[PDB]
RNA sequence: CUCGAUGUUGGAUCAGGACAUCCCGAUGGUGCAGCCGCUAUUAAAGGUUCGUUUGUUCAACGAUUAAAGUCCUACGUGAUCU
RNA sequence: CCCAUAGUAGGCCUAAAAGCAGCCACCAAUUAAGAAAGCGUUCAAGCUCAACACCCACUACCUAAAAAAUCCCAAACAUAUAA
């Protein structure tokens, strides 16, 4: 949370978190949701919408990130850790911000 | 198998004493037959004299 | 070279009485 | 510490007996070379320096 | 450049001397001999 | 000051573990000693030099036999660091008049009354 | 759920009216006129006095011999008083005021001409003697912060100890001697005059047993 | 940098790192905290 | 093991993780009661820096060391293997575990100095200009002190300082 | 020479120095390290 | 150690070396804006003034200089000189 | 690593003392957080620690350097059964 708050969510338009809470491979996705849903992270950009979708379809968890430039970032947490997804999410922010400005 | 798993020196297997005792008798008899037939030339000896 | 002091203890040179 | 002045044979030519004391805040310079020993000179040089600076503080 | 002040093996400052492996073994060997002498003087 | 050393009597009290190590029998103490000097008397105090002369240990590595009595042991305790003490063994008993000239003292401390200089037939 | 543990209560511990260390003078009330010999044996060997706690629970343990002059006492008094809490801590002196006269000749004087005049006084301290003892409504961690600071400023090796740490230190040493696998020990060889070793040893080595060398104490010797 | 025999971190941002065979103290927040092992 | 693949299709970045084949321990260890892999196979005090077959099982593909928690090694053997891996890298015994290089970067030519039992990094050791007296000689360390307890088949113990 | 008690660590006699080395403490060594047993 | 002799200040001449660096080089920190400084790491290749008084080493003073370094060399060197 | 609301700026003293100049108390809301352990503010703000939650960070709690003046100074070696 602290590391992600420093970078901010300026180039991020919408963050969608999809996971099935009754499955055994959604712990990493839920941990990612907790970091993003933090007050410090959300306070960086009030125009960025964080949406948590809870489904019972048995599908693997997925995280969809939409930037202002229109590019989409999709990280599938079925076999990824929370730290890895955060680092990939942070790297895209540091790159999409430079392209826009 | 590593570098220190086994001693560097190769393993040595001594001959069977039961078999080697028969082998020693053959060698002694062979040398003894040479003395009987005189199959030797000049002889050198090491003697202990005067300390 | 500085001039030093002197010992103020005198006597005490008696030999042993055996 | 520096070599003294005077008709004193070989001892001065090698021994830095004279002592010069400079008080940095006031700039007073005190030199003493009466005694052969530097420590003896240093103590008296201090004593003259103390006396001279005693007047200076009175003047101060 | 490394010199011992004064003589080497005498004085306040001396050249350090270190006990080798065989020096210890020789002392232990003589200690064992004297230990057996203690036993034979006990009877 | 460097003076003579008083050895506590506890040093010369053999424990049961010591008997097993050296093989001695406390109930049957050895009658005689085999004293051999293995250390020089030089760089030792004069009273140690004198006792070595009294025990006939002037020449090193020369075995000497002494009686196992408290008075002799008292001298040995002074110079115990200069000597090797071993018990004298008599596998065939004391030498007799017939075999006086055929005796030899082996390195094991045994005095053999017969010395043929021949290999054993066994 | 984090597991909590009970804490000790100090409500039964009383605090004296003068928790701070008392002032220590350079010289006794009556100056001494009979000059004393050097007597280096007063700082040689283990200490036979002030080796146990009296009132406090924490103290500074002396790990070697040395002399304490008035400069050291001021260092101990100022640091301890400043770094202590008088309401919950108290400190006492386990060493006497400087009493042993020390003579210094005039600078530049050649050898001879008697003995020099008395210059200052020192307190001889042997190894294993408590110097300053503290206690009260506090833990060892609270006082260990500055006691170790004072300990490293002493002329001899020192370390802050408590009633538990000192007992552990002594019991650990006894365990080391018990399970020592070395068949040869300094005590056995020296007392029995093995190898004639007493020709190079000291008569004090019969009781020091190799643990003490001059004014130095070696805790690793068994 | 200041040569030191005992290295101590003067704040939370200091970190110990062993470089060129000796230990160093680096602090981006307070550069004066930088120390070098002597 | 597990791998991470990043694909960009239609200006959209997709990050996925997949499980690859995972090697398993050889069956029936000689010492099942051992608490760490080294002593379960009776390999304690019986390996050196050049036993790369053992060392390669505890390193990353780029030569980095693996965590002690993941490998399950004890603290003592983890440090022994870590130092042995460093000496193996400096000795050139692991040519397939070179550090990762970014695209467009080609290392320049450097002098080739054959070395082994290299305790310290070559770029951080100062020359011994003054050897010193025989009683205070400055020695050149060889090997690592952590390998002092290795089984020595010679009467002379390992000389860790030359 | 120096006195019995000195400010510095006085150099021991070689005979005494060999005695100190021989009589060092040797901790017991277990046949199997405790960390290798359950 | 040397008295059946190992010749003393300072200067002249020629300098050898150490770095605990005065100047020039490369760096860290600063109560480093810049210009000047302070402090620390590294560096001994090169350089380190001319004069009045004093036998002087020093010191004071004049005019300069990027700087007018600290020490060792039988207080470097008198079968080279004064 | 993560995280921090509130009776209340406790009373007294004090121009002002608000957890953090002194003195007294040190109770209590919330599942969870000291009438405050370290910084800071003229006083307040502000940054941490001790809380909860998450979770097997499943830590060592034994230590410390260097400089001289002709030119470093045996050469070398971690591996074959202790003599
Ligand atoms: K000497
Ligand atoms: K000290
Ligand atoms: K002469
Ligand atoms: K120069
Ligand atoms: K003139
Ligand atoms: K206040
Ligand atoms: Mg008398
Ligand atoms: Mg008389
Ligand atoms: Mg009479
Ligand atoms: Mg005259
Ligand atoms: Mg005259
Ligand atoms: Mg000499
Ligand atoms: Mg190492
Ligand atoms: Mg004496
Ligand atoms: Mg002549
Ligand atoms: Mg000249
Ligand atoms: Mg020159
Ligand atoms: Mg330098
Ligand atoms: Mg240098
Ligand atoms: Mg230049
Ligand atoms: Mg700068
Ligand atoms: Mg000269
Ligand atoms: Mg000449
Ligand atoms: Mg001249
Ligand atoms: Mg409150
Ligand atoms: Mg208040
Ligand atoms: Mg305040
Ligand atoms: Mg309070
Ligand atoms: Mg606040
Ligand atoms: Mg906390
Ligand atoms: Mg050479
Ligand atoms: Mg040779
Ligand atoms: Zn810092």
């Amino acid at each position: 949370a602290a590391a992600l708050a420093r970078l901010g969510l300026r180039p991020v338009k919408q963050v969608r978190v999809q996971f099935c809470p009754f499955e055994k491979n959604v712990e990493s996705t839920r941990t990612f949701l907790q970091t993003v849903s933090s007050e410090k992270v959300r306070s960086t950009n009030l125009n960025c919408s964080v949406i948590a979708d809870v489904r019972h379809d048995g599908s693997e968890p997925c995280v969809d990130v939409l930037f202002g430039d229109g590019h989409r970032l999709i990280m599938r947490g079925a076999h990824l850790t929370a730290l890895e997804m955060l680092t990939a999410f942070a790297s895209h922010i540091r790159a999409r911000d430079a392209a826009g400005s | 198998k590593t570098s220190l798993s086994s001693p560097p020196w190769p393993e040595v297997v001594l001959p069977d004493p039961v078999e080697e005792t028969r082998h020693h008798a053959e060698v002694v008899k062979k040398v003894n037959e040479m003395i009987v037939t005189g199959q030797y030339g000049r002889l050198f000896a090491v003697v202990h004299f005067a300390s | 070279k500085k001039s030093g002091g002197s010992s103020k203890n005198l006597g005490g040179k008696s030999s042993g009485r055996r | 510490t520096f070599r003294a002045k005077g008709a004193a044979a070989q001892h001065v030519n090698k021994t830095d007996s004279a002592v010069r004391l400079v008080h940095i805040p006031t700039g007073l310079v005190v030199e003493c070379q009466q005694e052969r020993s530097q420590i003896k000179n240093k103590e008296i040089a201090f004593r003259v320096l103390r006396a001279r600076l005693y007047q200076q503080i009175i003047e101060k | 450049r490394g010199r011992i002040p004064g003589r080497q093996w005498i004085g306040k400052h001396r050249r350090p001397r270190f006990v080798s492996l065989r020096a210890k073994q020789n002392m232990i060997r003589r200690l064992e001999i004297e230990a057996e002498n203690h036993y034979w003087l006990s009877m | 000051k460097f003076t003579r050393s008083r050895i506590p009597e506890k040093v010369f009290q053999a424990s049961p573990e010591d008997h097993e190590k050296y093989g001695g029998d406390p109930q049957n103490p050895h009658k005689l000693h085999i004293v051999t000097r293995i250390k020089s008397t030089r760089r030792r105090p004069y009273w140690e030099k004198d006792i070595i002369k009294m025990l006939g240990l002037e020449k090193a590595h020369t075995p000497q036999v002494h009686k196992n009595i408290p008075s002799v042991n008292a001298k040995l305790k002074v110079v115990k660091h200069l000597i090797r003490i071993k018990p004298l063994k008599l596998p065939q008993g004391l030498p007799a008049e017939e075999n006086m000239s055929n005796t030899c003292l082996k390195s094991t401390g045994e005095l053999v009354v017969q010395w043929h200089l021949k290999p054993v037939e066994q | 759920v984090k597991t909590l543990l009970p804490v000790p209560s100090f409500e039964d511990v009383s605090i004296p009216e003068k928790p701070k260390l008392r002032f220590i003078e350079r010289a006794p009330l009556v100056p001494k006129v009979r000059r004393e010999p050097k007597n280096l044996s007063d700082i040689r060997g283990p200490s036979t006095e002030a080796t146990e706690f009296t009132e406090g629970n924490f103290a500074i343990l002396a790990l070697g011999g040395g002399y304490l002059h008035w400069g050291h006492f001021e260092m101990m008094r100022l640091t301890i008083n400043r770094s202590m809490d008088p309401k919950n801590m108290f400190a006492i002196w386990r060493v006497p005021a400087p009493f042993k006269p020390i003579t210094r000749k005039s600078v530049g004087h050649r050898m001879g001409g008697g003995k020099g005049a008395i210059d200052h006084y020192v307190t001889p301290v042997k190894a294993g003697r408590l110097v300053v003892e503290m206690g009260g409504r506090c833990e060892f961690e609270e006082v260990q912060g500055f006691l170790d600071q004072v300990a490293h400023k002493l002329p001899f090796a020192a370390k802050a100890v408590s009633r538990g740490t000192l007992e552990k230190m002594r019991k650990d040493q006894e365990e080391r001697e018990r399970n020592n696998q070395n068949p040869w020990t300094f005590e056995r060889i020296a007392t029995a005059n093995m190898l004639g070793i007493r020709k190079v040893l000291s008569p004090y080595d019969l009781t020091h047993k190799g643990k003490y060398w001059g004014k130095f104490y070696m805790p690793k010797r068994v | 940098f200041k040569n030191k025999t005992v290295l101590k971190k003067r704040c939370k941002d200091c970190y110990l790192v062993k470089r060129r065979g000796r230990w160093y103290v680096y602090c981006k927040t307070h550069p004066r905290h930088k120390q070098r092992q002597m | 093991f597990r791998e991470v693949v990043e694909t960009q299709e239609g200006k959209t970045t997709i990050i996925e993780g997949r499980i690859t084949a995972t090697p398993k321990e050889s069956p029936n260890p000689p010492n099942p009661s051992g608490q760490c892999p080294i002593c379960r196979w009776n390999l304690k005090h019986k390996y050196n820096y050049d036993d790369v077959l053992l060392l390669s099982q505890f390193i990353r593909p780029h030569g980095g060391m693996l965590p002690r928690k993941i490998t399950g090694l004890c603290q003592e053997e983890h440090r022994k293997i870590e130092e042995c891996v460093k000496m193996a890298h400096r000795a050139g015994l692991l040519p397939n575990h070179r550090p990762r290089l970014p695209e467009g970067v080609v290392p320049k030519s450097k002098p080739q100095l054959n070395r082994y039992l290299t305790r310290w990094a070559p770029g951080s050791v100062k020359p011994i200009y003054k050897k010193g007296p025989r009683w205070n000689r400055v020695r050149m360390p060889v090997g690592s002190p952590l390998l002092r307890d290795n089984v020595c088949y010679s009467r002379t113990p390992w000389k860790l300082y030359h | 020479g120096s006195k019995a008690v000195t400010r510095h660590r006085r150099v021991m006699h070689f005979q005494r120095q060999k005695l100190m080395a021989v009589t060092e403490y040797i901790p017991p060594k277990p046949a199997i390290h405790p960390s290798c047993l359950p």
